[PDB]
C-alpha cells in the first residue's frame, strides 16, 4: 500500500493506493494574513493550507503556488507536501512509497527538482512521477484513445492506441481551468457589480461551479437568451446580495471552444484534439474517434460533451463514429488510475529505491521515466 | 459478486445461530480440534476452484512437514551428530513461491483482474513471459 | 433543487428532440440514396443484357 | 409547480427518446440496405465492363 | 501426409499434403513496434508476425524478409517460419516431412543454406526445395508448356516439353509485384495524395487489388479516359477519406507490359516470353504457343490475359494458335500443384532424409536436386 497524492493546482487530492475514492481533497490555497494582530495572546499561526485558509479568506492573502503546471515559489507548496502527509492523510513518509502526477512536458527542471526536495527532506522511501494522461486512461479501463484531462492548471491531449504513448502528437495548451474564472471576472464587472480582491476571486469560481453549461449553436442560443428573460438565473453570495447572472452564464465555458474572448491566438480545444487526430498514421484514425475520453476537471460543465461531438462530427469525415467516453467519474479520474497503478504488483519494479537516486545523481527521473 | 458475499455471510450468520442453541457458560477454555477440509484434487478440466483447494491442501502438509521436522529435529539433536536439510518445508516453498509470492501466479490473476480489457489469452502470455525457465516448476503439458 | 432539475429535464427534452430530428433528416437522404444504387444496378443489368446477347451472335 | 413542470419534460423527453430510438433502428437497416445496394450495383459495372471488354476481342 | 509451405514473398501459405487448399494464409510482413511503451503492464511481444502484426500497424515498422527470391535478415524468416509451424498450421516438425519453394535460380548460397537452418533447428525429418514452375504445372494438370508465375517477388518463364524442364530458356526477371506497388506509390503522388509512410505504403496494395484493370491498345484507351470522365471511380481508406483515381488505375500494370516507366532496361514480359519460345527447337514451337499457362499471383488483374493474348498473336507468325490457359484458380497453382506432388508415391523416394545430409554436408540438394 504505498500512496497516490495528485499534485494538480486546483485540488491536492490525497488517498491510500488501491482505494477507489480519495481519502481527503482539499483546495491548494496557501494563505498569509494582510493585517497586523490587535488581540494580544491570539498565539497566531503564520501561515494556513487548504480549506482550514479557505476557512477564515476574510483576513487572508491567497497564493496559489501552482500556476500552469508549474510549481512555484517553493516554499509554499512544500508547507503544502507537508500540511497533507500529516494532517489529512496522516503518515509519516518514512513509510510509504509516494507517487505524484505531472502534466505532460511542463519544463525539464521541474521534475528533477521537486523529486530532490520531496526525496530529501521528506525522506521518503521510493517515487515515480507518472504523466497525467496515461494515468487517466488506466481509470477508464480503456487502453486506447485520446485524452482531454485539462487539469485546471493545464489542458492538453495525446493520442495513445493499444497501450503506446505516442508522443509526438502531444499537443499541450495553457487554456487554464482558473483562467475561466478570470475572464469570467471582466465579464461580470459589465452586469454592475464589482469583485476586485483576491476573496472574491476566490469565490466566483464558486459561482461559476454552478451557473456555467455550454450550448450549442453559440449563436441562435445567444441570440435567444438576448431576447427572451426565459434563463435569467439568480445566486447569493455570502454576503446578503442576490446577483442576476443573465448570458454570461453561457458565455463563460466558450471561451474553452474559442479563444478569441480571451485573447489568446491558439484553436479552441476541438479544433486541436482534431489536429491531434490527424498528425498521426492513417489507420489508427479508424479506433482514436471511436474512444474519445474527456478527464480531469473543468469538463464538469453540463453539455460539453455534446457540443463537443457536434464540432468533432463536423470536423471528422461523416463516415466515423464519434460516441465520446464521458464519465461521471471526472474530476477525480487522475486519482482512481493512480490508485489502480500503485495496486499493480508488476509495477512494484518500476519507481525509484533511494539506493538509485543516492548513487546516481538528481536526473534519475527523466533517465528512467 | 452481491449475492455470493450475502449468501457467505449467512451461512456464517446461520453458524453462530448454531453456536447460539448449543450456547454454554461454563469457564470452558482448552479445546482440542477437529478439522474437516476438501481433499486433493486432480481430475479433468479443471479450473481457478480446484487451484485454490489444491493450495489449500496443500499448505496444511506444508504445517505436518514443518511440524515432524521440528519434533525429529529435537529427538535427533539428543542424538546430534548430523542432520541432513534442515527445514522439510523447503520442498513445499518451491512451490508455494510460485503459487503466491508476489508476483506469482495468483497474484498474476489479481494485476489482471485490475488491469484494463481483461482477455483471457493475455493472461497466459504473461504468466509465460514471467514464470517460464525463471520459475522452475512452471511448465506446459502435452 | 426542483428548479436545477426542471432545466435538466428541459435540456435532457430539447438535446434527444434535436438528435431525433438529425436522425430524421439522415433516414430520408439514405432512402435517396437507395433508390439512386437500385437504379443503377437495373440499368447495368439492362445494359449488359445488350451486350451478352451481341457477344453470342 | 417545478416539480410539476419537471414531470411535463421528462415525460416529453422519454416519449421522444422512445421515437429517437425508433428512428436509430430504422437508420440502421436502412443503412445496411443501401450498402447492399452500392455494393450490387458495383458488381453489376464490375459484370458489365468484363462483357464489354470480352466483345472487342 | 507430408505438408506444403510456399517461400513466394508475398504471402506465406501453409496447408497439408493432398488438400486442395491451403489451410492458412497470411501476409509475410514482420513488425516492430517504433515507439516507447507507456501504459506499464502492458506485457509487450517483442516482434509480431503475419496478420496479427498486420493487425496493428499504427505503432509498427514492417520488413518484408523476402525481396526479389532471396531471402534477407534470416532470423526474422526463421521467426516466420516458427510462428508458421506451431500457431497457424499447428504440428510440430518432428513428425511431417515438409517441402519448400523457390524460384528459379535465385543464388546458389539460398538453398545451401536454408535447408540447413530448416533443417537442424526445426529438426524436421525431410525435406525437398522444388522450383516454382515445374510446380505450377503440375497444378494445373498440362505437362507441357510454359509457366509464367510471377511471383510477387520474382517473374520468369521456363519452357517445359513434353515433361522436360529445358533449362537453358529460363529467363527471369526482377519486375516483380511490389514493385507494381511501389511505381503507383509514385504516379499517386501526382493526383495530390501522398503515402510517405510505411503502413501507407502498405495499404496502397490493398487500394491496387480492386482499381488495376490493364487495357488494350493502351494510347487509345488513355486518351480515352484522359477526354471523357466515364472511368472515375472512387475508393476510401480506414481514415474517412475517399480518394478518386483517374487514368492511374490502368496505368498501374502496364509497367509490367513496357518497363520505361518503372525505368528498367529490360523488355516487358511478353516480348520476354516470346523470347523464351523462340530460344528453343523448330518443332517444340507447334505445341508451345498453345499451351500457355500463367500462374502464381499478380495476375488475377482483369483483361491481362487478353492483353497478353494481343500481344504475342502480333508477335508470332500468324498461323499458329495462341490460346492461353488462365484459369482463376491462380494465386494459389503453387500451392496446389506443390500438394499433389507431395501426394505422389512415387515423388516419396526423391527427398533427402536426415541420414544423408548428416553424413554427406550441406551440398546435398544442389547436388540432388
Ligand atoms: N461545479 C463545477 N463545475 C465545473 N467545473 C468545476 C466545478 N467545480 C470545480 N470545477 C473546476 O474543476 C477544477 C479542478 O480541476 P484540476 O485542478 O485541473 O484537476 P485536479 O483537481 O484533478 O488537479 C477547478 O479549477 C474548478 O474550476
Ligand atoms: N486483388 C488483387 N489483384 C491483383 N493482384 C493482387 C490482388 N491482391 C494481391 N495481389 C498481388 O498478389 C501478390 C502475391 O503474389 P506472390 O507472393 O508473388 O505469389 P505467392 O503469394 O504464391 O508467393 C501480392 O504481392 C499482390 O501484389
Ligand atoms: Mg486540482
Ligand atoms: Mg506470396
Amino acid at each position: 500500500t504505498a500512496l497516490v497524492c495528485d499534485n494538480g493546482s486546483g485540488l491536492v487530492k490525497a488517498g491510500f493506493a488501491g482505494d477507489d475514492a480519495p481519502r481527503a481533497v482539499f483546495p491548494s490555497i496557501v494563505g498569509r494574513p494582510r493585517h497586523q494582530g490587535v488581540m494580544v495572546g491570539m498565539g497566531q499561526k503564520d501561515s494556513y493550507v487548504g480549506d482550514e485558509a479557505q476557512s477564515k479568506r476574510g483576513i487572508l492573502t491567497l497564493k496559489y503556488p501552482i500556476e500552469h503546471g508549474i510549481i512555484t515559489n517553493w516554499d509554499d507548496m512544500e508547507k503544502i507536501w507537508h500540511h497533507t502527509f500529516y494532517n489529512e492523510l496522516r503518515v509519516a513518509p518514512e513509510e510509504h512509497p509516494t507517487l505524484l502526477t505531472e502534466a505532460p512536458l511542463n519544463p525539464k527542471a521541474n521534475r528533477e527538482k521537486m523529486t530532490q526536495i520531496m526525496f530529501e527532506t521528506f525522506n521518503v522511501p521510493a517515487m515515480y512521477v507518472a504523466i497525467q494522461a496515461v494515468l487517466s486512461l488506466y481509470a477508464s479501463g480503456r487502453t486506447t484513445g485520446i485524452v482531454l484531462d485539462s487539469g485546471d492548471g493545464v489542458t492538453h491531449n495525446v493520442p495513445i492506441y493499444e497501450g503506446y504513448a505516442l508522443p509526438h502528437a502531444i499537443m499541450r495548451l495553457d487554456l487554464a481551468g482558473r483562467d475561466l474564472t478570470d475572464y469570467l471576472m471582466k465579464i461580470l464587472t459589465e452586469r454592475g457589480y464589482s469583485f476586485v480582491t483576491t476573496a472574491e476571486r476566490e469565490i466566483v469560481r464558486d459561482i461559476k461551479e454552478k451557473l456555467c453549461y455550454v450550448a450549442l449553436d453559440f449563436e441562435n442560443e445567444m441570440a435567444t437568451a438576448a431576447s427572451s428573460s426565459s434563463l435569467e438565473k439568480s445566486y447569493e453570495l455570502p454576503d446578503g446580495q442576490v446577483i442576476t447572472i443573465g448570458n454570461e452564464r453561457f458565455r463563460c465555458p466558450e471561451t474553452l471552444f474559442q479563444p478569441s474572448f480571451i485573447g489568446m491566438e491558439s484553436a479552441g480545444i476541438h479544433e486541436t484534439t482534431y489536429n491531434s487526430i490527424m498528425k498521426c498514421d492513417i489507420d489508427i484514425r479508424k479506433d482514436l474517434y471511436a474512444n474519445n475520453v474527456m478527464s480531469g476537471g473543468t469538463t464538469m460543465y453540463p453539455g460539453i460533451a455534446d457540443r463537443m461531438q457536434k464540432e468533432i462530427t463536423a470536423l471528422a469525415p461523416s463516415t466515423m463514429k464519434i460516441k465520446i467516453i464521458a464519465p461521471p467519474e471526472r474530476k477525480y479520474s487522475v486519482w482512481i488510475g493512480g490508485s489502480i497503478l500503485a495496486s499493480l504488483s508488476t509495477f512494484q519494479q518500476m519507481w525509484i529505491t533511494k539506493q538509485e537516486y543516492d548513487e546516481a545523481g538528481p536526473s534519475i527521473v527523466h533517465r528512467k521515466c | 459478486a452481491l449475492a455470493k458475499a450475502v449468501y457467505e455471510r449467512m451461512f456464517n450468520w446461520m453458524v453462530t445461530r448454531i453456536n447460539a442453541t448449543l450456547e454454554t457458560k461454563q469457564p470452558r477454555q482448552y479445546f482440542i480440534g477437529v478439522l474437516d477440509i476438501a481433499g486433493f484434487e486432480i481430475f479433468d478440466f479443471n479450473s481457478f476452484e480446484q487451484l485454490c483447494i489444491n493450495f489449500t491442501n496443500e499448505k496444511l502438509q506444508q504445517f505436518f512437514n514443518h511440524h515432524m521436522f521440528v519434533l525429529e529435529q529435537e529427538e535427533y539433536k539428543k542424538e546430534g551428530i548430523e542432520w541432513e536439510f534442515i527445514d522439510f518445508g523447503m520442498d513445499l516453498q518451491a512451490c508455494i513461491d510460485l503459487i503466491e509470492k508476489p508476483m506469482g501466479i495468483m497474484s498474476i490473476l489479481e494485476e489482471e483482474c485490475m488491469f484494463p480489457k481483461a482477455t483471457d489469452m493475455t493472461f497466459k502470455a504473461k504468466l509465460f513471459d514471467n514464470h517460464l525457465g525463471k520459475s522452475s516448476n512452471f511448465q506446459k503439458p502435452r | 433543487e426542483a428548479e436545477k432539475a426542471a432545466d435538466e429535464s428541459e435540456r435532457g427534452m430539447k438535446v434527444i428532440e434535436s438528435r431525433a430530428q438529425k436522425d430524421e433528416e439522415k433516414m430520408e437522404i439514405q432512402e435517396i440514396q437507395l433508390k439512386e444504387a437500385k437504379h443503377i444496378a437495373e440499368d447495368a443489368d439492362r445494359k449488359y443484357e445488350e451486350v451478352a446477347r451481341k457477344l453470342v451472335i
